This record gives C-alpha cells, structure tokens and sequence, in this order.
C-alpha cells in the first residue's frame, strides 16, 4: 500500500485540461470534503470518488482549504480560507480522474535494463531536482515534460547522496506503445 | 456578497478631527481583519491602518504619526478610523478593506476627505432642455467633490452620462445627461436627483420644455 | 522595509499580450505573497491575482500572475488584451508593513475610431433670472481622447470664459464637456452661439440661438 494514501490531501500537482485544473484547484490546496464524505486522507478522496461515480453522481460539492506562507500585518487572526466548489465527478468507469497528484518527490526507485536511463548512468535512489531549468517537486512534473519535449534533448539535475550531477537524455518513440519514454520507476 | 460601505467623510478645517466608518455585511465580520487604504492622484494607493479580527492588534502606515486610531465594534459589524490633526496632505479618497490572511480580498466604495479652510458650498442645479430627446441638469458651483446625479430616483438608468466636473475659482461644475424617448417625456415627468453629501444637500429639478 | 516599482504606463495593442512588471527593491520576492489589483477610472480596486498566481472567481483566465525570484520581479500577464482591460494595475505585498506599487496605467490601442457626437444646451431661465448664462456643450462617443473645443458668437471666435473638461473614459469610448460663461444680456445680445469640436481632422459643431420664441 502506498504511503501517501494516509497523509492529508495536500495537492502537490494538478494536470492541465483536467477537471481540477479547469475548476481552479492549485498546488498547496487541501481538500477536506467532497459531497457528503469527509476527506482527511488521500484514501478517503479515492474511495469517495469511486462510490460517487458508481452512484451516478455527475456533480457535487468539494470543500477546499487554501493557506500557506507568512501572514499579512493585521490579517494574522483571520480564519482559514475555505472554498465551496462544484466539482464534476470523474467517470471512473471510463477511466476519468480528477487530475490531482500527491506530494511525492521525484526519487527514482528503479532503472530498467538497457532503457535510455542507464544510458547516461542514472541510478535508483536518485533525487530529480529540476528539469530543463524548471524547478519541480513531484514526479508527475517530469513526466509532463517527457512527452512535450518532442524528441529534443532534455536536461536534468540530480542530487545523489550529497553531490549534484548533471545528466542529459534524448530518447523518444517506441514501437510497442507508441509514446515517448525514458526508463525510470517511481518508488 | 461581501459589502463594505464607507461613511463619515467630507470637509474639515486643517487641524480638526474626523471619524470614518465602514459598515460590513455578507460575511462573519469578527472572523477577518479590516484596514484603511487612501488614494491620491499623486501617490496612489497608500496603506494607512489595519486592525486584527478580534480588534486586539493594530498596525499603522508610515504617513500616520500617532494621529490616526483604528478600532472596530464586532457587535455592529463596523470598524472606524479616527483622524486627528489633519493636514492638507491628508486630502484623499479613503477605502476600507477586508483581509483574507495575506491580501485585501474586497474593497469599499471609498469616501472623499477634503482638508481645507474653504467652506463647503452647496451646488445650484439648473434644468437643461433643448424621436430621442436628450435632457440634462447643470450642477453649478459646489465644493468640495463629489456630487451624485440620478434620474427619476434611479428608474432612468440607461443612457445616463455624468460628465466630470470643471474646476474654476475653487468651485466645481458638471453636467449630467440622460437620453430618453419623447414618449416618456410627454407621458411622465423627468427629474434629476443631485446630492452633495459634504453639505447634506439633495436637490430635485423637473425638466420641463423651454419658455421664452 | 522595501518598495515595489512598476512602470508608470504601458501601451499595448488590442489582442496582444502585455506583461506588467513589479520589481521588489530589497528582499526576496518569494518570502511574501504578491497580489494584483485592477482599478478602473473612478472605481474601487478589485482583486485580479492573489497569492502570487491564484485567480479569484469572475476574473477571466486571460489574467495570470507569476513569480521570478531571479529578477525578484512579479509579472501580471494579460493574454488577448481586451478594451475592458484598460485600467490601472497595482501590485501589492507586505512584510513588517504593507507595501503597494506605484501602479501601471494600461493603455490599449487599436480600438476603432469614432467621431464625436455633440449636444448643446441653452442657459436655463432660472439661471437667467440671476443675470448669468452658462452654455453647455456635451461631447460623447469618440475615440481617441485627443480633442479641441472652441466657441463662436455669431460665427466670430470667442475665447473668454471657456472652461473645458479633460476627456475621460466611460465604458467603451470617451466623454468630455465644455462651458461658456456669459451674462444674461450677453446671451441675448447675439443671434448665434456655436460649440466647435475638432477631433482628428474632422470638425463637428452645433449652435444655440436665443431667438426661439416670439
């Protein structure tokens, strides 16, 4: 069982053109309710979204908290900013998803044999800092920029046990699936 | 919706005091901090004061040297700004604002405050008369800004233009116009409603066809 | 503690993409949130962007804020710039105190040209009983703002007692007014009074006459 399933739902990443992106859910948001179902863990949101879709619910309420950073002078005593939203329940039978991802850092958990990843020499346990000069925090950010790199060389910066190495790669199409891939496994 | 409406502005002689008010509605007042931000055409938006949600902590800008005192009454959902020792450089439009942790989420309508020794002058309002007819009202010789003009107590809202005033010899003069079909001018009456809050003056003038 | 520096004015064309900058003098841009406010002419500021990039409900998705800790400058971006986007824009931040930017007056060009319409008004009889006369010339529905207003008495140019207001923007186009102050006898002493507006080569004019009723 994955570890994030018990942690609170703090949005680490939102996919574009998804239900969550179009509705305005941003990274750092914390989902606390949907219809109903109280949401304290990622497991709750997953099970609630499955039952809602199977029950035929197409629209429902989604309560969300948006906080962080240093308080503004005079506004330190303000109550938490809660957001009442009307979400479009993703059709779980058709494979739809809400479009939000947890906060897991891009630490590699495995490298495929012969795949263009040992090509340059990236090892498991490596922490992917940034990609192409783009500061990232989650693994889904790096997968975003493999398929829109359109075969061009991508530059990545990796921290290994203390030292920060720089490694580039260029792999693209594949005959089996038909998409771009690099050859890295999340932990 | 969140509503913040200011009150208690106008004209003051240099050195005397004014207390601005800001009535809030449409949200839990005591759950959020309030603030006051003034605006001059020369400086722009300048923060003045801020008070915490409970009313225990207060924060003041640089231009206030212990003169202004911001308070709030969570029972009436209203916060206030006492302004003592006013100078001519304090003449500005004063907005109250609601906070949401890290920013001002909603602003008021702003109230004009004029610090001058020149007394207030109520405007003289004159009717303006010459298919679609264009009527008007001349708001002549008032001080200070602003004035508001409505037509038929607000019932005539489309085709209403309130032109900015001209300044001449320390007095303002503007014109407000409304374009109405003559079918409405002949059947029912047309009236402009001028208000000059600084002098607590309200004036109505019916637009009747010309004479000789 | 620190100030925020904005370009005082930025001119862009309709349909393009404007980037309004907000440079923080000292300190890190990311240690405090940056918020953007839009203030139309004579209206109250509303929130366009809060918490660096969060857009409130109602604000069109053409607006988007960003943080650049490299240059310590915040950027408000407006794609497919519309006519209603022409306003003032103030960036905002805080620390020990609360700081506002200087404001950027976003002027947007390319909107279609329009010729001024004119409405003149004779002096009211109630003002004439005070032995004073004020001729009103209303100028509406015209773009751009640059205009020239002049008066004439029986066709002869008169340049004494003329007060003209600066052109202001109301909705989609511009607005202006002009006044000619005369005495009740000066008003009756002439056969014709003409308000003349010259806007981009064109010359529009309407006239007033005191000899209406016999």
């Amino acid at each position: 069982v994955p570890k994030y399933l018990k942690e609170p739902v703090v949005v680490g990443y939102v996919q574009r053109d998804s239900i969550a992106q179009k509705i305005g859910i941003k990274p750092g948001d914390k989902i606390i309710k949907i219809n109903g179902y109280e949401v304290r863990t990622w497991e709750d949101l997953r099970d609630a979204l499955i039952r809602l879709s199977l029950d035929g619910v197409k629209e429902t309420t989604l309560f969300l908290e948006r906080e962080g950073g240093v308080a503004m002078p005079g506004a330190e005593d303000d109550v938490v900013e809660v957001l009442h939203l009307t979400i479009k329940v993703p059709n779980v039978q058709k494979g739809e998803e809400l479009g939000i991802a947890p906060l897991v850092k891009p630490v590699v958990g495995g490298v495929k044999k012969g795949s263009p990843a040992d090509q340059v020499g990236i090892k498991p346990g490596d922490l992917i800092l940034e990609v192409n000069g783009k500061k990232i925090n989650t693994w889904y950010e790096l997968v975003e920029e493999v398929r829109k790199s359109q075969g061009k060389a991508i530059k990545l910066k990796i921290l290994r046990n203390g030292k920060m190495i720089e490694k580039e790669l260029i792999p693209a199409k594949d005959p089996k699936t038909g998409t771009y891939f690099i050859g890295l496994f999340p932990k | 919706e969140v509503q913040l409406v200011e009150s208690g502005g106008g004209l003051v002689q240099p050195g005397r005091s004014l207390k601005l008010s800001c009535a809030a509605s449409g949200f839990t007042f005591s759950n959020y901090g309030m603030a006051w931000v003034r605006q001059t055409p020369t400086k722009g938006l300048e923060w003045i004061a801020s008070i915490s949600a409970g009313g225990d902590k207060t924060y003041y800008g640089d231009s206030v040297k212990g003169r202004f005192s911001i308070s709030r009454d969570n029972a009436k959902t209203t916060h206030y700004l006492q302004m003592d020792s006013l100078r001519s450089e304090d003449t500005a439009t004063y907005y109250c604002a609601k906070t949401s942790r890290v920013y001002f989420d909603y602003w008021g309508q702003g109230v004009m405050v004029t610090v001058s020794s020149a007394e207030t002058t109520a405007p003289s309002v004159y009717p303006l008369a010459p298919s679609m007819v264009t009527l008007g009202c001349l708001v002549k010789g008032y001080f200070p800004e602003p004035v508001t003009v409505t037509w038929n107590s607000g019932a005539l809202s489309s085709g209403v233009h309130t032109f900015p005033a001209v300044l001449q010899s320390g007095l303002y003069t503007l014109t407000s116009s409304v374009t109405v079909p003559s079918s409405t001018w002949s059947s029912q009456a047309v009236t402009c409603n001028v208000a000059h809050p600084a002098s607590s003056t309200k004036v109505d003038k019916k637009i009747v066809p010309r004479e000789c | 503690q620190f100030v925020l520096t904005q370009p005082n004015s930025v001119s862009t064309n309709l349909g393009s993409t404007v980037k309004l900058s907000c440079k923080r003098s000292t300190g890190n841009i990311g240690s405090n949130y940056v918020n953007w406010y839009q203030q139309h002419e004579g209206r109250s500021p509303t929130t366009m962007i809060y918490r660096d990039d969060k857009r409130p409900d109602g604000v069109p998705d053409r607006f988007s804020g960003s943080i650049d800790r490299s240059s310590n400058s915040a950027l408000l971006t407006i794609n497919n710039v519309q006519t209603e986007d022409e306003a003032d824009y103030f960036c905002h931040s805080y620390s020990s105190g609360i700081v506002f930017g200087g404001g950027t007056k976003l002027t947007v060009l390319g909107q279609p040209k329009s010729t001024p319409t004119l409405t003149v008004f004779p002096p009211s009889t109630e003002e004439l009983q005070g032995n004073k006369a004020t001729l009103v010339c209303l100028i509406s529905d015209f773009y751009p703002s640059d205009v020239e207003v002049a008066w004439k008495a029986n066709g002869a140019p008169i340049s004494q007692g003329v007060d003209t207001a600066n052109p202001t923007k109301q909705g989609n186009k511009y607005i202006a007014s002009s006044f000619l102050r005369l005495t009740a006898e000066q008003w009756r002493s002439r056969n014709s009074f003409t308000c003349q507006v010259t806007h981009e080569g064109n010359t529009v004019e309407k006239s007033l006459s005191p000899a209406e009723c016999v």
